[PDB]
């Protein structure tokens, strides 16, 4: 409370200190139980690559890929990635991966990026302007030079099967005029059924307990629970109005797990003024006392205040008709607030009360009329 | 079509014609005022950053933006309790009505508490409560006064009003019989109090029937409580707008903060997360700013409702159209979701007759003027009458005063003035 | 010949479950109450344009409709997508085909894939080199023509073909009727019910009330 | 605790200025909160990117301050319009408006100045020593129903009097302090007592 | 000058719209205040910033 208010003295009141949150008990990993190592040898180490006018697309599916086996290699002259960072690819997984395998002149690598233009990027290898994945390229003069004019050139992912047919004289004596191999890995990173995944080992599932979790690369934290949500066979995730994930099909056992966030609420701190006492009570706003003397108010679980069956004027307002005060040997008490003393007006159809005497009250009303006339030179405030 | 402003009416004016109402109707009119709005606390760190520590460290670069948003929403929230306290806690003691309802034929049973209800609301408060209708750091805080405590305050305000008149506002509640309180309410509109006692059963039946029309209106007409449902709908629309803005990219690769943190390594992720922090902080500043402006409107309505409680319920108001249309007699508060309903009881004059009138009367060369009321003729005889109800009295030195003589007054008439 | 499409030809726009929500989406849908061409499965399978994409459907009791052809020139001067589907098995190819003189089943080959009483509904589209298919089946009370009411098409298949398409055609069989509508870029508002089924929709460009 | 409305207006404006000053310590994602660090460490092409983060955040900080001062000034103006109305109705007048100028029936108010505000010392009559009486709406005399011109008919048990409503002062019931209207039979709870003719 | 309260309301709303229109001439750090200059000079990925 002192740190929240940035003060060493604190007045009588209720102060919303930091939000209470139940912490994750365990970290769960749920991935498809698919055993094949992916055929990346057939991608990177095929004897001859296709020509860039007619580039070859390999679908990778139903397998595990350790992307470190690629990215740690000294063999690659570039490994530029878009929408993903190459260090993260083992922690994350995909519906499919497509490897576009082809050869170019070493000068041309600049054209192979989203939004580029020129005699490859506007002609025969247009990437999407929002491409997600990696362009991997290396010098192949030792493999693909002979020259080797067979490396012919001529919307996103179009194949280009007077006419624009052109060639390079790839000879071993050529450095930018040498052949380079390119593999573009395009990742089908949809919230749909995963089949190409990193080497991450799956844990057992955990339910009805707050856990950190990873489903097919979707990180989160919550209470996993069984649910009535009838996912259609093509659906793998469900969403809230915020687009946060609200349910998942477990990728190994096809049951639908509803996700609830781990329990949270403001820690209101109830204090008499520090001038009178350092004794304090705590309200966990909207929390149930089973989730945290102890007293369940409708405002939340209240702890360190004694519930009292009397009623008094409201000192410190808790909510839902409950207030707290410091009272007797002194202690914090919590009570239902008294609205005022009950009074039967002595009504009958023929009784009147007439006041036989009066008092001149003088009562003080205090009204704000003005406030300090500030002026800010915004150029001297902003730019000094 | 071109809109009609109302039916056209030539008032039948002349230098000597007056219309005096020979009968009245007790109108009960319903005024509905917002008094509070849903108390929201947003944990700006959980809204913006969703319990990511990586995002939470970037949100520290922005300084006290997050704490001053919570401070503004806490001021709004504490003000909703204050607004509610200022309207309903105007009664210092919880007054209760007697076991015998000997109110001179007036029937408050539909506006007084019913002990069969789970919260002890009246019949009309139960209609009002039927007719008017979380996970991303957004939370709703309960009001300090529960709806059962609001109903004990409207019960005490109403039981004070019925058993004691205005007197429970000015000091201790003084009992007075309800027909005698209503006879004071008649003097407070310039209607002579014999008009109540002579028409007491009629006035009680017109009140009881007018309360019956309130029940029929509220039972039939779902759109009746539109001001309170509009406040509920604006609070819901503002929170749904704030939640749906979490799905916005603001130019980031995804609106899902866990996609950014699972796909990207730290130096790339921080650039994308700062676009989400920027847009979510701007989204939350927009919400808190429009809630501060909306809270100022609810506070203006709660200050108005607190003033109607004091002047209409705890008093009788001379202020034209403040406590409903017609001459104000009395008002009864009823609780409603986020608001108050005043059942403003007003005297409306109802059955005019035309008459000839004079400003003054000549007798023995003296000009006589009415002490209270107006001089009127039925065509052959002259009477003095109170302004707001036709009761012809013989013109007499006791209901008139002399000043000067017949020469001065434009439109004086010659008639005898009786001497008792 | 022609008919009114009514509220037909809507599909689940993405593979995410949603429920008790009205969700806005912009995609290549069949416009509501569109004017869709009609054909008979006996004595009617010319080459049509594909435009941005196609809704195709058939009122049936006899399984006479058994596939489709797509591409540009359709004459072995190009790769051309072939889809054969007999409602128990499927064969798909993009190879440089020449098709037979009369496309019915008598009862550089770079990509391949393998797997009245009734109405079958389908949707076909090509985006960023990916060719996409959706479908639905229903019983029908109207014997004569394409029926009123709403029920959405689930996705089936998505093919990384990287090929241009501007024409299409259909395959029959010999020992029913069929419809063609064109998809257009439309905003729709979709009603997902409590069981996460799309049960109703609004075509936002149909009329001012829909907007 | 009495002055809390004025002291809170002082405190809110001090808290708002301290928040605005403390926001100069914020980086907003720049390499430093200090504009002279950026200009002494970075050359203009690099510096202008960092300075634009400070300009963006300080301008947003100052927009937030001015917006909340516009909303707070509208609240002070509502309070000043109320104080200007209390001045007119209760210092320059006597107000019939119930609880507008203190609890009790308003007699008069005195203004006193205070820091950023006004204080009204609302003088009010509060009635203080109730006594119970039997009461009647009207009184029968010669078959005539009499009603009080001002005040109420009350009884001490044996005798009937008329008094003003807000202070017990038993006056004998006469044709001067009462008016007739019609016969007895119409009035619910009329009582029989002599009305004296002066 | 008698109708100063009504003319002040007219002037404030005119000043607010003129301020809103004049703010279209601001760069906010873009290469031009004019959106057609950006779109005629720059290609997609360079223009979008
Ligand atoms: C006051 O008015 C209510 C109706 O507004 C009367 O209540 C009804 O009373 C009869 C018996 O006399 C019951 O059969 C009805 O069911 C009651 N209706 C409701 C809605 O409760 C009430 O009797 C009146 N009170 C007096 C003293 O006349
Ligand atoms: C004054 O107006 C009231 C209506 O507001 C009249 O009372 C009604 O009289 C009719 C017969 O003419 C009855 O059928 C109704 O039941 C009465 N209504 C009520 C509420 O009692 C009344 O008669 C009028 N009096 C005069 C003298 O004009
Ligand atoms: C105007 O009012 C007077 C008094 O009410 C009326 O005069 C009385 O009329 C009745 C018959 O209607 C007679 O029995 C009374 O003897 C009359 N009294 C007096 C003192 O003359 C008069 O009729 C009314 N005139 C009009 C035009 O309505
Ligand atoms: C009201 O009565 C007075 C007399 O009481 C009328 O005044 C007289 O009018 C006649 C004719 O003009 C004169 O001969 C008298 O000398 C007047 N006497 C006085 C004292 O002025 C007066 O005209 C009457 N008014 C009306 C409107 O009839
Ligand atoms: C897809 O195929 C169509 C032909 O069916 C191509 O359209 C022609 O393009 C040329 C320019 O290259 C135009 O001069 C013709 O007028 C177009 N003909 C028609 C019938 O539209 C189209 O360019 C091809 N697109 C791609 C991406 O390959
Ligand atoms: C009610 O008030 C009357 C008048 O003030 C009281 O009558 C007087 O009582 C005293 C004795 O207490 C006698 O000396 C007087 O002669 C009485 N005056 C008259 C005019 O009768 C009466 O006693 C009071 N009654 C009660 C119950 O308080
Ligand atoms: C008020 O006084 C009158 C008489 O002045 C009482 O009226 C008499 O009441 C009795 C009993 O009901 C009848 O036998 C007489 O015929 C009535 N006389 C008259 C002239 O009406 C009346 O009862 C008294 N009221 C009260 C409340 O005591
Ligand atoms: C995955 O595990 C389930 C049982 O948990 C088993 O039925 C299934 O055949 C396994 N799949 C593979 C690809 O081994
Ligand atoms: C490709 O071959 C080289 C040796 O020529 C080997 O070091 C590398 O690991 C291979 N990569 C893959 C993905 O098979
Ligand atoms: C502060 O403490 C003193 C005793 O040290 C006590 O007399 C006084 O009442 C306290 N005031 C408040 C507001 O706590
Ligand atoms: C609190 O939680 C328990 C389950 O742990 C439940 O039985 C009880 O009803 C809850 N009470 C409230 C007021 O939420
Ligand atoms: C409050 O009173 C009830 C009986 O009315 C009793 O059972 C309960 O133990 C009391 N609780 C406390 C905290 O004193
Ligand atoms: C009053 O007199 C005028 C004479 O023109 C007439 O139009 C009007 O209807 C009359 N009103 C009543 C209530 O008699
Ligand atoms: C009242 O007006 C009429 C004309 O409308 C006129 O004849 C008469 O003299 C006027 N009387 C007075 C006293 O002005
Ligand atoms: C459909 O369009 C054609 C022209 O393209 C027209 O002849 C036909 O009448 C239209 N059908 C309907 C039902 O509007
Ligand atoms: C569908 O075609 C396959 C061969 O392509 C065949 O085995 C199967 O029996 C056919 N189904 C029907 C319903 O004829
Ligand atoms: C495949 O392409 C070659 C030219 O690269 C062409 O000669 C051949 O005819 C094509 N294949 C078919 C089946 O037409
Ligand atoms: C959802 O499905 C159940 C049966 O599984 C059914 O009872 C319920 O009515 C359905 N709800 C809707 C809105 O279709
Ligand atoms: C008035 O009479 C009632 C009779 O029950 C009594 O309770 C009440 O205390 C009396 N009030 C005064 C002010 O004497
Ligand atoms: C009051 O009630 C009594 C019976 O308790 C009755 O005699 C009397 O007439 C009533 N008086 C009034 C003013 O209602």
């Amino acid at each position: 409370t002192k740190c929240t208010l940035k003060s060493f003295t604190v007045e009588k009141g209720i102060y919303q200190t930091s939000n209470f949150r139940v912490q994750p008990t365990e970290s769960i990993v749920r991935f498809p139980n698919i055993t094949n190592l992916c055929p990346f040898g057939e991608v990177f180490n095929a004897t001859r690559f296709a020509s860039v006018y007619a580039w070859n697309r390999k679908r990778i599916s139903n397998c595990v890929a350790d992307y470190s086996v690629l990215y740690n290699s000294a063999s690659f002259s570039t490994f530029k990635c878009y929408g993903v960072s190459p260090t993260k690819l083992n922690d994350l997984c995909f519906t499919n991966v497509y490897a576009d395998s082809f050869v170019i002149r070493g000068d041309e690598v600049r054209q192979i990026a989203p939004g580029q233009t020129g005699k490859i990027a506007d002609y025969n290898y247009k990437l999407p302007d929002d491409f997600t994945g990696c362009v991997i390229a290396w010098n192949s003069n030792n493999l693909d030079s002979k020259g080797n004019y067979n490396y012919l050139y001529r919307k996103p992912f179009e194949r280009d099967i007077y006419f624009p047919l052109q060639s390079y004289g790839f000879q071993p004596t050529n450095v930018g005029y040498q052949p380079y191999r390119v593999v573009v890995l395009s990742f089908e990173l949809l919230h749909a059924p995963a089949t190409v995944c990193g080497p991450k080992k799956s844990t057992n599932l955990v339910k009805n307990k707050c856990v950190n979790f990873n489903f097919n690369g979707l990180t989160g934290t919550g209470v996993l629970t069984e649910s009535n949500k009838k996912f259609l066979p093509f659906q793998q995730f469900g969403r809230d109005i915020a687009d946060t994930t609200d349910a998942v099909r477990d990728p190994q056992t096809l049951e639908i797990l509803d996700i609830t966030p781990c329990s949270f609420g403001g820690v209101s701190v109830i204090t008499p003024g520090t001038n009178t006492s350092n004794q304090v009570a705590v309200l966990y706003q909207g929390v149930n006392c089973t989730e945290v003397n102890v007293f369940q108010t409708r405002a939340g679980c209240l702890i360190g205040a004694e519930h009292v069956n009397n009623s008094y004027e409201c000192d410190i307002p808790i909510g839902a008709g409950i207030c707290a005060s410091y009272q007797t040997s002194q202690s914090i008490i919590a009570y239902t607030m008294s609205l005022g003393a009950e009074n039967s007006v002595a009504y009958s159809n023929n009784s009147i009360a007439i006041p036989t005497n009066f008092t001149i009250s003088v009562t003080t009303e205090i009204l704000p009329v003005s406030m300090t006339k500030t002026s800010v030179d915004c150029t001297m405030y902003i730019c000094g | 079509y071109t809109m009609s402003l109302g039916a056209e009416n030539s008032v039948a004016y002349s230098n000597n014609s007056i219309a005096i109402p020979t009968n009245f109707t007790i109108s009960v009119t319903t005024e509905i005022l917002p008094v509070s709005m849903t108390k929201t606390s947003v944990d700006c760190t959980m809204y913006i950053c969703g319990d990511s520590t990586e995002c939470s460290n970037l949100l520290l670069q922005y300084g006290s933006f997050c704490t001053q948003l919570n401070r503004a929403l806490t001021g709004i929230a504490v003000e909703q309790d204050k607004n509610t306290q200022e309207v309903f806690a105007q009664v210092k003691q919880i007054y209760k009505t007697p076991p015998i309802k000997d109110f001179g034929g007036f029937n408050f049973s539909q506006i007084l508490p019913d002990p069969s209800k789970p919260s002890k609301r009246s019949f009309i408060e139960d209609l009002l409560f039927n007719k008017v209708t979380k996970f991303n750091g957004l939370t709703v805080l309960p009001p300090l006064l529960t709806d059962e405590m609001i109903a004990q305050y409207t019960s005490a305000l109403l039981a004070g009003t019925i058993t004691s008149g205005w007197t429970f506002g000015a000091g201790a509640a003084l009992q007075i019989p309800f027909a005698m309180q209503m006879a004071y309410r008649f003097n407070g509109i310039g209607v002579t109090q014999n008009v109540l006692y002579e028409n007491q059963k009629l006035i009680a039946n017109q009140f009881n029937s007018a309360i019956g029309k309130i029940q029929d209106s509220l039972s039939s007409t779902a759109s009746a409580l539109g001001k309170l449902q509009d406040v509920v709908n604006q609070n819901a629309q503002a929170l749904n707008t704030l939640v749906k803005q979490l799905s916005s990219n603001f130019g980031a690769i995804s609106s899902v903060l866990n996609d950014i943190l699972s796909r990207l390594d730290k130096v790339e992720a921080e650039v994308q997360i700062d676009r989400l922090i920027t847009g979510r902080l701007q989204s939350l500043q927009t919400y808190v700013t429009q809630q501060l402006i909306r809270a100022a409107e609810i506070r203006a309505s709660a200050n108005l409702a607190a003033t109607k409680m004091s002047e209409c319920v705890l008093g009788q108001s001379k202020r034209v159209d403040f406590c409903g249309k017609g001459y104000h007699l009395m008002s009864f508060p009823q609780s409603a979701p986020h608001g108050v309903v005043f059942l403003h009881v007003t005297y409306v004059p109802a059955q005019e007759k035309n008459f000839t009138t004079a400003p003054a009367i000549c007798h023995d060369g003296k000009a006589h003027f009415p002490r209270e009321g107006v001089f009127v003729s039925n065509g052959t005889h002259w009477f003095v009458t109170q302004r707001n109800f036709y009761e012809p009295q013989i013109i007499t030195t006791d209901n008139t005063f002399v000043s000067g003589n017949c020469d001065v007054v434009i439109g004086i008439v010659n008639n005898t003035v009786y001497d008792p | 010949a022609y008919t009114n499409s009514f509220t037909r030809g809507v599909y689940y726009p993405d593979k995410v479950f949603r429920s008790s929500v009205l969700h806005s989406t912009q995609d290549l849908f069949l416009p509501f109450f569109s004017n869709v061409t009609w054909f008979h499965a006996i004595h009617d399978n010319p080459v049509l344009p594909f435009n941005d994409g196609v809704y195709f459907a058939s009122t049936e009791k006899s399984n006479i409709i058994r596939g489709w052809i797509f591409g540009t020139t359709l004459d072995s001067k190009t790769q051309s997508l072939l889809i054969v589907n007999n409602a128990t098995n499927v064969v798909i190819k993009v190879c440089e085909f020449q098709f037979c003189n009369d496309p019915f089943l008598g009862v550089n080959c770079t990509f391949e894939y393998v797997s009245f009483k009734n109405l079958r509904e389908f949707v076909f589209k090509n985006i960023d080199g990916y060719f996409k298919i959706y479908s639905k089946h229903t019983p029908i009370n109207l014997v004569r023509d394409l029926p009123q009411g709403f029920s959405a098409l689930e996705p089936l298949v998505d093919l990384p073909i990287g090929i241009n398409i501007t024409r299409f055609q259909t395959l029959l069989a010999l020992h029913a009727a069929y419809y063609v509508g064109y998809l257009q870029p439309r905003t729709f508002l979709l009603k997902y019910n409590e069981n996460g089924t799309i049960t109703d929709a609004v075509d936002c460009a149909l009329d001012p009330l829909s907007e």
